[PDB]
């Protein structure tokens, strides 16, 4: 169909595996370092959502470089993908407008 | 069936530096890591370190002198320890565990018995130890081997190739002049004997060498 | 690194009691707690994964409990094969770190040792050597004595004792004493014999032999 | 009136295992959870598990060898209880307490005595107590009665039907060869006894008995 609803779509499959990604990644970068605790994949995906969603909880957050960087591409993919379903929303109502103007 | 596997026995010469391995099987997935845990006698758990297979990535228990490195071949499932320039205090039981990235270790090996002595390899001696003549016998009878004059530790003894488990006993080795001796136990119903054979497999690792000794009245 | 306490080392419990293996960790884990077996010379085998997890393959009677930095192992009415050491293991931090551990031990109800001497063997003086061995199994308490008299006279040179740890079968012990010379001083001698002293009997357990 | 309404005892032999009720009343919310606690003889209170009636869902003190069950009819507002395989440990009082959700237990059962013993019921043997005839009488007069040879524990004694409150004391029974034995005393104006009856109503729910005494002059 339209553009905004391929996006979103395509935005969500994409989030879902940088979520995945990042859970392994998140792991990989902070085994090795004292007092970490992002060490096991079923809480970093856990942590991955959150930050993905920031959803600010702080139960969890990587203390490396490389896991702080994992974080940023999260976070960052995590408010774009749902910033584009904002938008695409919002293509959607401003479309639906038009047409109860007849025009 | 064995998801680890590592050779029984490994002997070092002081300085020296071996080469441990533990061979993997079953569900193999990407996320495992594979963990190495020293035990040395009478003492308790060390963690020694870890790597992950499928990235090659590892990491060491930095709390203790780095003596280990790892390394893991992808294609034969293999994860290998080079400890190297070993001392006494290296001697010990080395095991290596499967985790599945969750925290906990599933499955553990046999562990490899590292001795680091100049001494030299000396297969075990298995001698039969059957009752005198003179001994009379109750509803049971005893019936065991000496294991003995072999270098260095362990060897595995068992009763009629692991059938035999109610009523054994093996007792710890002792070091006399760089060789070790024990002695294994093994009691049957006293009508049971000699009718129904009863043998005795001992298997030493560092040489190499299983064999056996079949227990007749004198 | 986080610290594991395993404190009282050792647990003295009779046979169908309820025993408790405790566990505090230096700082706050959750459940991130794992508990180990391992008997006398077998490797470690996981009995409870996160706290309280029951693993599949492990007796119903084994269980786990707590949350932050007490943790508690519990066993419903112990027996034999449950002798051993118990580990913890902690993976909520880098690195993983284990207790140092608790030994398992029950007080079962006393028995004498079943002694039992034997001769070299014929294969062995053949080599060059005698060696005279001398078993006492399956009694308790664990103290005991062994004494060696060759031809009517205590022996003590060469004689060389070893003991098992609490049997995981009956909860006994066992000692083997072994006695042994060359075969010149083996074949210049009538008479072996073994004494086994023990708090079942005032009077020593014995067992001899003749060389002829 | 009575949010929750247990039974006073409950009889079970070693090994056996009983089923304890709690019938709920009053506001019922979806939010409502119920919950378990045990209280042994002496010692305090120990929470036993909790279960959700709305769902079904329940959650134990893992602490403790389990050997409870719990479940909920939704129809009769009733929460249930499963004990098995008892012992002399197992036996104390059980209350049950409703939570809405918030913490803590706003309203508790009467609680019901589970005694583990292999004895047999008894109902008790009422036996008046009034003064002797040599015996002077002051501003007050003391009267009590003699609930004995009962079992298992306990007996509820209450005067005039818990008209009378003022002055009484019930002793704690005492065990003597598997049957309880206890007394009750009530004190009144001596110039009000005996033309204003006085009577010892005594309940046993082990044996579902209530029997009363009333208590004359000699
Ligand atoms: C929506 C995502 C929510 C993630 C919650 C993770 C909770 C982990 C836990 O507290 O779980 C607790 C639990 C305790 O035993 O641990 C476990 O084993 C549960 C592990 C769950 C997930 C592990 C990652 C697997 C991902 C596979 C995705 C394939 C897609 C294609
Ligand atoms: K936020
Ligand atoms: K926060
Ligand atoms: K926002």
């Amino acid at each position: 169909s339209a553009l905004h609803w391929r996006a979103a779509g395509a935005a969500t499959v994409l989030l879902v595996i940088v979520l995945l990604a990042g859970s392994y990644l998140a792991v990989l970068a902070e085994r090795g370092a004292p007092g970490a605790q992002l060490i096991t994949y079923p809480r970093a995906l856990w942590w991955s959502v959150e930050t993905a969603t920031t959803v600010g909880y702080g139960d969890l957050y990587p203390v490396t470089l490389w896991g702080r960087c994992v974080a940023v591409v999260v976070v960052v993919a995590g408010i774009t993908s749902f910033g584009l379903v904002t938008a695409a929303l919002a293509t959607w109502f401003v479309g639906r407008e038009q047409e109860r103007r007849g025009h | 069936q064995v998801q680890l596997q590592q050779p029984g026995a490994e002997l070092v010469k002081p300085g020296a530096s071996v080469k441990l391995s533990c061979k993997a099987s079953g569900y193999t997935f990407t996320s495992d890591w594979i963990h190495w845990v020293k035990q040395r006698p009478g003492h308790g758990l060390e963690w020694i370190g870890e790597i992950i297979p499928s990235y090659g990535r590892a990491n060491y228990n930095e709390k203790i002198q780095k003596k280990a490195t790892l390394t893991a071949d992808k294609s034969s499932s293999t994860a290998f320890m080079q400890l190297s320039s070993l001392t006494s205090e290296d001697s010990a039981v080395y095991y290596c565990a499967r985790e599945r990235g969750d925290g906990y270790f599933a499955v553990w090996g046999a562990g490899t018995t590292v001795t680091v002595s100049s001494a030299k390899t000396t297969p075990p001696s298995v001698y039969p130890l059957a009752p005198g003549s003179a001994a009379q016998t109750n509803s049971m009878v005893t019936l065991g081997c000496l294991v003995k004059g072999y270098f260095p530790e362990p060897v595995t003894v068992t009763w009629n190739s692991g059938s035999l488990s109610s009523g054994v006993h093996t007792f710890p080795a002792v070091l006399q002049s760089d060789l070790y001796t024990l002695s294994s136990s093994v009691t049957v119903p006293s009508s049971s004997w000699p009718s129904e054979t009863v043998t005795c497999n001992v298997a030493h690792p560092a040489s190499s060498t299983k064999v056996d000794k079949k227990i007749v009245p004198r | 690194d986080i610290l594991l306490t395993q404190s009282p080392a050792i647990l003295s419990v009779s046979p169908g009691e309820r025993v408790s293996f405790s566990c505090r960790a230096s700082q706050s884990i959750g459940t991130d707690i794992h508990w180990y077996q391992q008997r006398t010379n077998g490797s470690p085998r996981l009995l409870i994964k996160y706290a309280s997890e029951s693993i599949s393959g492990i007796p119903s009677r084994f269980s786990g409990s707590g949350s932050g930095t007490d943790f508690t192992l519990s066993i419903n009415s112990v027996e034999s094969e449950d002798i051993a050491n118990y580990y913890c293991q902690q993976s909520n931090r880098w690195p993983f770190t284990f207790g140092s551990g608790t030994k398992l031990e029950i007080k079962r109800a006393d028995a004498a040792p079943t002694v039992s001497i034997f001769p070299p063997s014929s294969e062995q003086l053949t080599s060059g050597g005698a060696s005279v061995v001398c078993f006492l199994n399956n009694f308790y308490p664990k103290d005991i004595n062994v004494k060696w008299k060759i031809d009517g006279s205590e022996r003590q040179n060469g004689v060389l004792n070893s003991w098992t740890d609490q049997d995981s079968k009956d909860s006994t012990y066992s000692m083997s004493s072994t006695l042994t010379l060359t075969k010149d001083e083996y074949e210049r001698h009538n008479s072996y014999t073994c004494e086994a002293t023990h708090k079942t009997s005032t009077s020593p357990i014995v067992k001899s032999f003749n060389r002829n």
